[PDB]
């Protein structure tokens, strides 16, 4: 989900509550914080809202 | 006959009925004497005539009048349209229509669907398009949106070019000049470098998209000339003068603005009417929504109904909901709202208080096993026991 | 210069004196809690000069009698 | 000897009313015994009452089925908090000083608050927030007003206990425990006068009393034994408890005259609270639930009355009624309009009970002569003194010769008895109504056509119910209040809601047509046919080529009509007003025109009926129709309901009589257009689609100006269903005019007898623009409905406008978009049913209280007045002319003819 | 005076009652009808002894 202000969320059944999404991809092994915006695409404005 | 004779034949005999009878009565008679050259005997037989017809058509004690309303309310609405229209008209406002609105109504929310507000014009400007149009401006709520031809939203560069058509700031009576004029005296923290029948803007050096996108839409939708929570306003002439019908509600305050007749002026919301006129003024609009609600479809329902069930929703200077927020579920029958609830300590606050059940409902006579209070529940019979 | 009366949804209101208002209570074989009330900040209250426990006497335009007498007692 | 009931008022019980209210005080945990016998001074004594068959209640001396049980009572050791009211003693002791124990505020508050509770009494949510508002101001305050003693802060702990948090002289706070009857010693002191004020009244409610000193049994019927399949005596939750509560009271009791330590006393006194919080609430907030010897929740007295099928809720239900019988229903004209036929074998079935007397002996003795096979037969025979035999055929031929007054005969149903007639869903008044029976063959509950509207029934396989009241009483209410005929004006607008349906008019306006005659036969059998009384027929209008003498329809209908009649009025055929206004003119001028001159200027679509004699216009919906029936409401409204009801079944049986052998039909035939018109309809199209194109390339160019309510293409989409609507409009005017009047399809749209204007237009010229919600169709592929039309494409042929009528057959793409929209029709129709009901519900539930008083006032239940003279002016909905209080019009011109004439 | 149809319901029902009961006949009646049409025309022809009472 992305609330109101425009900080992404994660819902995992399990979790009682929402996590931050660059919390959910680092648990991932993915740590980057170049690679996680390359993950997601390459347009600028997305660029930046990441 | 001299029209005094049959006046006072009128007020002698037929002293019963009520004034709009006498009044209907008199003015026909007048008519009808004029016309036919009648004579003292056929007016007192006429008089007698509506006597009796008014005495017969009395209602009689015991009548169970309550359930006779509710049933004659409920039944209708099955055979009612139930919204799922979209009645997209030009020079009209869309509102709720039908089994919505009068469940709306019948349940007292707070705030209706889609508010809506009739405003009519004093002399002056009753009788002209363009001072109706004048008083529009005054009442528009007009928004920059509305205003602009077109909207072009660039983020890549940061900035925000709107274009303004000129027909409809000559429609809103404000020029580009003084509307930016309003928009840095409001906001303060803004740099406007205007040109031509564009607006320029930028976000006191700002650095993220989202907020140049907050900031754009801040000013869009900011109000530049109206009073608070007013859209669209759809100037129409009905009979002969200019009405001003208009989205939003903002009772009170329309009711100061200069050209406003504030006599005739109404709006959706009872609630606000409420407020504003009082308690008799709120009862009156309920009554004439649900009357308007009911001919829109066609269908056809006798006012003392809806008058019977818009005095027991206003009975206690505040309007409440017909259902079991405010009325039902504070039944003072304790065995008829017994079985209404789920809990049990409403019998314990009954008996703290000693509060005392009269049985005067229908719930509780009959899980008791007795005669209901109504109809021939209510008569009591004697006899004188010698008998041929 | 407005005031509420001139209005078409708000009918005449009257303040009842004292005689007047226990031959009605008589009439209807009633108490002064079993009438309707009206709030004591009800803008046609404050137009007058009503207190609380006092009976308002409200004249209606009736669709089907023409004229309708009414009876409010004021409460907090 | 038998009183009613008039009032309940509630309190709190006092020790000294439960002492001797109840008989026998329990003290021993005895169970029913091992040989099921009442142990002395158990929980089931025998002065408790007697369950159990085979002994005599020791109080009331009754057998077990005719004791009603017996009250007895516990002596508590201890003081208990009631569970109940804990919060009511925790906000009263927050309210009252320590040491005085009044109300901790000023005598000018006192006052002023006494004056505003003796206000609003009535209003309960009022009355709780006043009393909440006086709770809060008592407690805030410190020190008392009339002692000036400290007030040190009480704490509640749920469920029921209490913490006096006490400052040292150290001034730390610590938690003291209230004991039980450290609150009754606190609320003892409390004056009646402060009662009400604290929310009480002084002579029901004592706060004294919510502790508990003495806990009253229930009797043995009140918690009975059910026992269970393998013949143990499965008790009662109740019993349980008590037991449990009688065994720890002894133990409490023993351990206190024994002089034991403070903490084992504490120990029992909160166990015998804990059990007494579970016995009265097993689902109290804060307390454990007490498991039975299976492990599960017990059932206890707060769970036996907050159960939806328990006493509250519970007795209130729909179940199987005696006397009842429900079968499909089929029609028949041939029967009154307040008579039902019933078949023979439920009439065998559905007996009423009938006393027999001097007048009717004959008839009963050979009704029990018959048996209970033979129809006017007999199922049951009361003697006097009150057993009940079956006739059957052994003792047939008796109980008729030893039958005489003071028996009671059960026999079938005959011809008269009254009988009530009911149709779910029942939603208004006229739901239910009162027939008489009239028993004929078969198996289904025949039904006159002109009381289908108010049942709102159809024979297509609709069920009916009928009940047959018992007691005269019932009988009497029934026959008096309940007929048929009573319930002719609707209650809801004033008008008639029963009268000719479909046949009714079509047939009335075939006989009543202009320029239609008929032979000497077919006037004599038709009125033979409506039941008319006559004997000698009128005299002929106008003579058949060969010699015959013919009767033109008007005189034949004006045969039924009363002999002073006069109404006049424009019904729904008038399609040139110019005719109407000089036959007003005429009327107006004269009042009572020479009905030669009235001849000359008739017109069919002018009704004037002039002394019973009908001169000008013909028979539609406006005459008896469903509403709007103007002769059939004269008719009720002047010459009684007996009269009305004589009108309907005559007036019914002839126009039936008249289409029936006048022959009425309609083929395929009847939407058959001339070239003419199918060539105007397809250029109407052909324009409209061209002008929906235009509006398109408008759009996509730029060219377009959005008005505020909507975007552009909102209002591209409005301005697209304003020409569409308009466009099948205009086919439908073209249809209209080239389809003429002798079509019976169009007879029977323009009568209102069945059908609209647009059921034509559609099966004709043209179906139209469909919708979903009042939007064009939309919701399918990405950018286009169906699969066959190029993306992006707004056309009106390829967003759901159809271009073939009926008739002329629905392409493939047409007939998918006439399923969206037959879809969405199914849908609204199937949820407005429960929204309806729902609303009806909450409507009935918060007005079925409100009666006429015998003043003329209407008050609620609990007595505030609601409207003064119901209505603002006293006059029934249903006498109402329509809506009006009197139609002085009606009046002033009925007199006038009456008397001038 | 007049009745109003609760009244005269509940006369009609008390009046059949006490003829069922065995209550006598005030006028003649057509043989073998029920107590309820007895009760119906002693209305009809004004015969009533029962009258009500009202507040
Ligand atoms: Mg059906
Ligand atoms: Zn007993
Ligand atoms: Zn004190």
């Amino acid at each position: 989900e992305r609330r109101k202000d425009g900080i992404l969320y994660v819902d995992i059944p399990n979790v009682p509550k929402p996590v931050k999404f660059v919390y959910v991809m680092r648990a991932l092994g993915l740590e980057r914080d170049k690679d996680i915006v390359e993950a997601v695409g390459n347009d600028p404005e997305v660029q930046q809202i990441m | 006959v001299s029209l005094s004779t049959i006046k006072s034949l009128i007020e002698k005999k037929g002293a019963n009925l009520p004034e709009n009878v006498k009044s209907e009565l008199y003015e026909k008679l007048k008519k009808y004497n004029e016309k036919y050259k009648l004579t003292k005997a056929e007016i007192e037989a006429i008089i007698d005539d509506v006597v009796k017809e008014y005495e017969r058509a009395l209602v009689e004690p015991g009548e169970p009048v309550g359930t006779v309303a509710a049933q004659s309310i409920g039944e209708p609405s099955t055979q009612m349209t139930l919204n799922t229209f979209h009645y997209a008209g030009v020079a009209e406002i869309n509102v709720t229509l039908g089994l919505p609105r009068i469940i709306e109504i019948v349940d007292a929310r707070k705030n209706p669907s889609t508010p809506m507000m009739t405003v009519y014009l004093d002399e002056e400007h009753r009788y002209d398009r363009a001072k109706a149009e004048e008083v529009a401006r005054r009442i528009e709520g007009t928004t920059l949106e509305n205003l602009a031809r077109s909207t072009t939203l660039d983020l890549i560069n940061f900035e925000f070019i709107v274009e303004i058509d000129p027909e409809r700031l000559e429609r809103s009576g404000l020029t580009m000049e003084k509307v930016v004029k309003k928009l840095e005296s409001s906001f303060k923290s803004a740099e406007f470098e205007v040109d031509g029948y564009t607006l320029i803007v930028r976000p006191k050096k700002a650095d993220k998209i989202s907020d140049l996108r907050r900031f754009a839409e801040k000013i869009k939708k900011h109000r530049l000339k109206g009073l608070s929570g007013v859209g669209k306003t759809i100037v129409r002439k009905e009979g002969d003068e200019y009405v001003i019908y208009t989205e939003g509600s903002n009772f009170k305050q329309v009711l100061k603005v200069p050209g406003v007749d504030p006599t005739r002026t109404r709006t959706n919301n009872i609630h606000e009417i409420a407020e504003v006129l009082g308690i008799e003024a709120a009862r009156n609009a309920i009554i004439d929504e649900i009357v308007s609600t009911m001919q829109e479809q066609g269908l056809e329902v006798d006012i003392r109904h809806i008058m019977l069930v818009a005095d027991m929703m206003t009975l206690d200077g505040i309007v409440r909901p017909i259902g079991r927020h405010g009325v039902v579920g504070e039944k003072s029958s304790v065995l008829a709202r017994a079985a209404f609830e789920i809990t049990v300590q409403h019998l314990f606050e009954a008996a703290e208080k000693g509060e005392v059940d009269n049985l005067n409902g229908v719930i509780e006579n009959v899980l008791i096993g007795q005669p209901v209070p109504v109809g021939t529940g209510m008569v009591k019979l004697t006899m004188k026991l010698p008998l041929r | 210069e407005f005031s509420i009366f001139d209005h078409v949804l708000v009918p005449e209101h009257r303040v009842l004196s004292e005689e007047e208002k226990k031959a009605l209570l008589e009439k209807y074989k009633i108490t002064l809690a079993q009438l309707p009330q009206i709030k004591a900040s009800d803008p046609a209250v404050k137009a007058l000069g009503a207190k609380p426990g006092d009976v308002i006497e409200i004249k209606r335009k009736s669709p089907t009698a023409g004229v309708y007498y009414y009876y409010r007692v004021v409460v907090e | 000897m038998k009183k009613v009931i008039g009032s309940i008022e509630f309190g709190i019980l006092s020790p000294q009313e439960i002492r001797k209210m109840s008989a026998v005080e329990v003290t021993v945990p005895d169970t029913y015994d091992d040989d099921g016998y009442p142990i002395e001074g158990g929980v089931m004594d025998k002065r408790m009452g007697v369950i159990d068959p085979g002994l005599r209640c020791e109080t009331c001396g009754g057998r077990a089925g005719e004791c009603p049980g017996h009250f007895g009572h516990i002596e508590l050791a201890r003081p208990v908090i009631h569970v109940g009211f804990a919060k009511t003693i925790y906000r009263i002791l927050e309210s009252t000083c320590r040491e005085c124990g009044r109300i901790k505020l000023t005598d000018e508050e006192i006052e002023e608050y006494m004056k505003k509770i003796e206000l609003a009494r009535n209003r309960r949510s009022e009355f709780n927030e006043i009393i909440k508002e006086i709770h809060k101001k008592a407690k805030e305050r410190m020190v008392c007003p009339h002692c000036g003693a400290p007030q040190y802060p009480i704490k509640f702990e749920k469920p029921t206990i209490y913490w006096e948090i006490r400052k040292d002289e150290q001034g730390n706070e610590y938690r003291h425990r209230l004991m039980p009857t450290e609150v009754r010693d606190w609320l003892e002191k409390i004056p009646d006068k402060d009662l009400p004020l604290l929310g009480l009244d002084p002579e029901k409610s004592r706060p004294e009393w919510m502790v508990l000193t003495v806990l009253p049994v229930p009797p043995v019927t009140a918690r009975p034994s059910i026992t269970l399949e393998t013949g143990i005596r499965a008790e009662d939750d109740l019993t349980h408890k008590l037991v449990d509560i009688i065994r720890i009271n002894n133990r409490l009791k023993q351990n206190i005259e024994a002089g034991a330590p403070q903490l084992i006393i504490e120990d029992l006194w909160d166990l015998l609270q804990y059990h007494v919080t579970t016995y009265i609430n097993n689902e109290a907030p804060g307390v454990p639930p007490a498991k039975h010897k299976s492990g599960r929740p017990l059932k206890t007295l707060a769970q036996r009355l907050k159960g939806k099928e328990g006493r509250f809720r519970g007795n209130l239900s729909g179940k199987r009624v005696n006397f009842s019988a429900r079968t499909v229903i089929s029609p028949d004209p041939m029967i009154s309009i307040n008579e039902v036929g019933v078949p023979v074998e439920v009439a065998m079935e559905l007996t009423v009970p009938e006393k027999v007397t001097e007048f009717n002996i004959e008839r009963l003795r050979k009704m029990v002569l018959n048996g209970p096979d033979k129809y006017p037969g007999a199922n049951y025979v009361i003697d006097p003194e009150g057993r009940r035999r079956r006739i059957m055929d052994s003792n047939k031929e008796t109980l008729a010769n030893q039958l005489d007054i003071g028996w009671t005969v059960e026999r079938h149903l005959m011809d008269g008895d009254i009988v009530l007639f009911n149709r779910q869903p029942s939603l208004h008044r006229m739901s239910i109504m009162a027939h008489r029976v009239r028993v004929m063959p078969y198996r289904t509950f025949r039904l006159n056509l002109a009381v289908c509207p108010p049942y709102n029934a159809d024979f297509d396989g609709d069920e009916m119910n009928l009940h047959v009241p018992q007691t005269e009483e019932a009988q009497a209410e029934a026959r008096i209040l309940m007929e048929v005929q009573n319930h002719i004006i609707s209650p809801r607008y004033g008008g008639p809601i029963i009268g000719g349906i479909q046949d009714h008019i079509s047939g009335g306006y075939l006989l009543t047509r202009e320029g239609a005659y008929f032979t000497r036969d077919e006037v004599e059998q038709m009125l033979m046919f409506a039941g008319v009384d006559i004997t000698e027929l009128p005299e002929p209008d106008k003579y058949d080529e060969n010699g015959n003498p013919l009767w033109s329809g008007k005189t034949i209908f004006s045969l039924l009509l009363p002999e002073d009649l006069t109404v006049w009025y424009r019904n729904k055929l008038c399609d040139e007003p110019e005719r109407c206004e000089a036959l007003e003119k005429l009327i107006e001028e004269k009042l009572m025109p020479d009905p030669e001159e009235v001849r000359k200027l008739a017109y069919d679509g002018f009704v004037y009926i002039q002394n019973g004699k009908l001169l000008s216009g013909a028979i539609d919906k406006k005459a008896y129709g469903r509403e709007d029936g103007i002769i059939l409401d004269l008719i009720v409204r002047e010459y009684g309901v007996e009269r009305a009801r004589q009108f309907l079944d005559q007036v019914t049986k002839l126009t039936i009589w008249v289409i029936t052998h006048k022959g009425f039909t309609t083929g395929i035939d009847d939407e058959d257009l001339p070239e003419e018109a199918r060539d105007r309809i397809r250029e109407i199209i052909r324009e409209a689609e061209e002008r929906v194109n235009k509006l398109i390339e408008a759009y996509k160019r730029g060219e377009l100006e959005p008005l505020p309510g909507k975007s552009l293409e909102d209002t591209l989409e409005s301005l697209i269903m304003a020409v569409l609507a308009e466009a099948r409009d205009n086919a439908g005017a073209v249809a209209e005019k080239y389809l003429g009047m002798d079509n019976h399809t169009v007879i029977m749209a323009k009568t209102g007898a069945r059908g609209k204007i647009l059921n034509i237009t559609q099966m004709a010229a043209l179906l139209g623009q469909q919708s979903i919600r009042g939007k064009r169709l939309y919701r399918g592929f990405r950018g286009r409905v169906l699969s066959h039309f190029k993306p992006g494409d707004l056309g009106a042929r390829a967003k759901g406008f159809v271009v073939n009528s009926y008739k002329s057959g629905l392409t493939p793409q047409e007939y998918f978009f006439h399923a969206m929209g037959g879809r969405e029709g199914l849908v609204d129709t199937a949820v407005r049913t429960a929204q309806s009901g729902y609303m009806q519900r909450r409507l009935i539930n918060a007005l079925q209280d409100l009666k006429v008083e015998y003043d003329g006032t209407v008050r609620s239940p609990e007595g505030i007045i609601v409207q003064f003279k119901y209505g603002e002016d006293g006059v029934d909905p249903m006498k109402s002319w329509r809506g009006k209080t009197v139609d002085v019009d009606r009046i002033i011109v009925r007199t006038l003819l009456k008397m001038r004439g | 005076f007049k009745y109003t149809r609760f009244e005269k319901a509940r006369i009609i029902g008390a009046r059949a009652l006490q003829i069922s009961m065995g209550a006598p006949v005030l006028i003649d009646v057509p043989p073998g009808i029920t107590p309820l049409e007895a009760a119906i025309l002693e209305f009809e022809k004004g015969v009533i002894p029962i009258t009500v009472i009202r507040p």
